[PDB]
RNA sequence: CCUCGGCCGAUCGAAAGGGAGUCGGGUUCAGAUCCCCGAAUCCGGAGUGGCGGAGAUGGGCGCCGCGAGGCGUCCAGUGCGGUAACGCGACCGAUCCCGGAGAAGCCGGCGGGAGCCUCGGGGAGAGUUCUCUUUUCUUUGUGAAGGGCAGGGCGCCCUGGAAUGGGUUCGCCCCGAGAGAGGGGCCCGUGCCUUGGAAAGCGUCGCGGUUCCGGCGGCGUCCGGUGAGCUCUCGCUGGCCCUUGAAAAUCCGGGGGAGAGGGUGUAAAUCUCGCGCCGGGCCGUACCCAUAUCCGCAGCAGGUCUCCAAGGUGAACAGCCUCUGGCAUGUUGGAACAAUGUAGGUAAGGGAAGUCGGCAAGCCGGAUCCGUAACUUCGGGAUAAGGAUUGGCUCUAAGGGCUGGGCGGCCGGCGCCUAGCAGCCGACUUAGAACUGGUGCGGACCAGGGGAAUCCGACUGUUUAAUUAAAACAAAGCAUC
RNA sequence: UCUGGUGGAGGUCCGUAGCGGUCCUGACGUGCAAAUCGGUCGUCCGACCUGGGUAUAGGGGCGAAAGACUAAUCGAACCA
């Protein structure tokens, strides 16, 4: 009954382009359980990271249309909108890929 | 169309010289047998693998068989 | 409109065919006197009889 | 929202221009056009304001593609007359046979007497 | 609700006192329901002018204008049944 | 040749009346419920039976057969079930007769179903991220025809016998001519599931060949809640009428029983049952349907019959702003901002002194709470007149629905829900209060100035299309011939 | 008899669509228009509005009556 979720960043690390470590931090303070952010709602959520694969587990409801709202917005505030987008490469995984010409 | 739930009467529906073709169809939950003939598409509904199997071997020669995948 | 009988439909085919301009080589043709189609109907400008 | 359109020539609000909406398969709303309702039989007896039972209740050239179970009832005067003025006749017939009978024998005996 | 005016309060003001008046009597008359004589039930009411119909037993009757019984109808039917005797006995 | 036999008379008359039977997906530069794919359906024909099933295959007397089961003879059999309402797959039948359907107004009020709108979540894609927003936007299918089940309706049936009258609707209305209660029956079923059906369609992410392959592949097409909401439709039940709101083709049911069939075969006549075989000819179909395809001499501010109808504000199909879709300002542009004009405003102090005349303009205007005269045909007059309130924000009180009542059950005294308790769910309002702004608040939009009298016509209605809308005409009532 | 509810009548009132056409004697008046345009107005369940099909033809028709209308023509149309 828990829910797992996962972030490719590959591409984006191997370019050089995107910190995985400093995207783990940004999801840790910048998360909300019932509303509130921080704490990961008392450590019902939790995040870990192993090789650019940011995978997000919780038991309470949880949708990861909210962690592409997220990654979204770390992606603005990094200026990464105009070379990087998210796409759902399967049900539970999203994925940071470029445009094509 | 018709829906039968039987596979005895399922034989008679194919055998009759009217039926032109047999078109078995595999879902996630069930396999589909179709008969098609002059008035009448006539499907049988089998959700048992092995039962399906089986419906293959016995079916009436000459008459077309098409796999639907 | 669409409803048409098949009588109007005959007299409609027979005006839209006749109203063709003059082939070239009539002005070429020895004693020739018409220089352009005179009886050219426009849809716009003039009504049919019917 | 999708806006509709009639499927034939007929633009007017007719008694035979009568649609439905339905969602097709391609995720489309359309008009059906729609069948009159049809009235079961209303009983012969002419008292009776209630329809027929037993019958379907379907428009008249439709009737004799139905099979005969379909168009009556299993009784005298099954799919015309109701039950209750059928049991009336029976009984109007035999009690007004019984007073002739009377009547007749009366006559009879009172014409032997004198 | 009204002092006088009744039913004919629907006219307001419309027309004359004494034809809102006269149509008073009419209009109660010809909207009331009478008890049946064949049934017994309370339900003869007016399809048309001079046709009263049962909603019970199913029975139409030839009646008057407005009421169920004209006066004129109730003389004739006794006269006829004292002449009827009077041809008898 | 007998028998039957009313045409109660030819024929024409509706592309909005009646009138059997088709709907999804794809395809064009322009066609399409018409072409292709798929799935159905109606009508007609089948004689020389197309195949099944039904009719229709029992009983008595014996004999043999261990007995089952067979041999002979005789007699049945135009089906069967339910107390009933009626039901089952068919279930013979002519002239003749009866009936039904086609086939009925307008208005009101309730209820059911669908479509649309709405709300809470879950996916996929997109927008914004200067700060916030777990956000905002889009999208999130299952045709006809069959089968089953909800749901709606019923003056349909059986038991039974009601006053201490009861049942019940928003309203009514119903009952010893049979209430309430219990149990059934029928009709409709456009709703849901299912065959059709996912193989197709749509969304999104990729991989190909080449201009097109309905290319190929992955994932998805989910779970709920609301309502006097709007529209359509199906029902029920009322009101009105000195108004009672088509006809005929066509189809069906019943009454009767003239006839036909076969003598016990594995049979007959017959069959509105199931499947199978063949056909459906003629004409219309493009497009405009109007501030540019029609009429007005024209691409003419005129005229010309309909259908579908989102969000916000709000009583609203009002007006104002927006989305889907559409457009380019209505037969030209540039520059300037004179007089006079057309259209829209404002104005100190007076307040109709203007003028034939308050013409024109202006005042009033919504809703809530108070308060309303003369006169009167007692209905009205009436939004008479006159007065107060109205914003924003934060609270309070009231107004409802469902479930439950001493691993899983239950044979049981042992429990007692009883000032209606606990839990869960939910939408729309009303009233009261505090605070607060340069007293501003129906802030735009929408939106009656009023009173005292005289004349005429009673009122509603109508009239000189293109100068007269009136006191003229009509009208109910009265009277006369 | 009074009171509070329910109910939803009416050639009932306000007022949309529709039908009509008061006043400005406004605009226009070699017009957009051989009768149109704007504001303002009347009515808006009824003696209501409207399409198609039908019937009545010129000393005739039709007229809730203005000598109105009868194809821009009406105190007797139009055509020869
Ligand atoms: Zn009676």
């Amino acid at each position: 009954q828990v829910l797992k979720f996962t972030l490719d960043c590959t591409h984006p690390v191997e370019d050089g382009i995107m910190d995985a470590a400093n995207f783990e931090q940004f999801l840790q303070e910048r998360i909300k359980v019932n509303g509130k952010a921080g704490n990961l709602g008392g450590g019902v959520v939790t995040i870990e990271r192993s090789k650019s694969k940011i995978t997000v587990t919780s038991e309470v409801p949880f949708s990861k249309r909210y962690l592409k709202y997220l990654t979204k917005k770390y992606l603005k505030k990094n200026n990464l909108r105009d070379w990087l987008r998210v796409v759902a490469n399967s049900k539970e995984s999203y994925e940071l890929r470029y445009f094509q010409i | 169309p018709r829906k039968i739930e039987e596979i005895k009467d399922f034989l008679l529906t194919a055998r009759r010289k009217d039926a032109k073709s047999v078109k078995i169809k595999k879902n996630k939950d069930n396999v589909k047998f179709k008969v098609r003939c002059s008035r009448y598409l006539y499907t049988l509904v089998i959700t048992d693998k092995e039962k399906a199997e089986k419906l293959k071997q016995s079916l009436p020669p000459g008459l077309a068989v098409k796999d639907l995948k | 409109s669409s409803h048409k009988t098949f009588r109007i439909k005959r007299f409609l085919a027979k005006k839209q065919k006749q109203n063709r301009p003059i082939p070239q080589w009539i002005r070429m043709k020895t004693g020739n006197k018409i220089r352009y189609n005179s009886k050219r109907r426009h849809w716009r400008r003039t009504k049919l009889g019917l | 929202v999708q806006r509709l359109t009639y499927r034939r020539r007929l633009s007017y609000n007719t008694a035979s221009n009568k649609t439905r909406l339905s969602r097709t398969p391609g995720n489309r709303i359309v008009y059906l056009y729609t069948k009159k309702v049809g009235k079961a039989p209303k009983s012969a007896c002419g008292v009776c304001p209630g329809r027929l039972r037993g019958v379907r209740a379907v428009r008249p050239k439709v009737l004799m593609r139905l099979s005969k179970t379909q168009k009556h009832v299993s009784r005298a005067y099954g799919g015309s007359m109701c039950a209750k003025c059928v049991r009336d006749r029976i009984k109007r017939a035999f009690l007004i046979e019984e007073q002739k009978i009377v009547v007749k024998v009366l006559k009879a005996q009172a014409q032997s007497q004198k | 609700r009204t002092k006088k005016v009744g039913i004919v309060g629907k006219y307001g003001t419309r027309y004359g006192a004494s034809l809102r008046k006269m149509v008073k009597k009419i209009e109660i008359s010809q909207h009331a329901k009478y008890t049946c004589s064949f049934c017994g039930k309370t339900k003869m009411k007016r399809r048309a002018v001079g046709i009263w119909h049962c909603g019970s037993c199913m029975k139409t009757v030839a009646g008057g204008a407005w009421t169920y019984n004209t006066t004129s109808a109730v003389t004739v039917k006794s006269a006829i049944r004292r002449l009827k005797e009077l041809k008898d006995q």
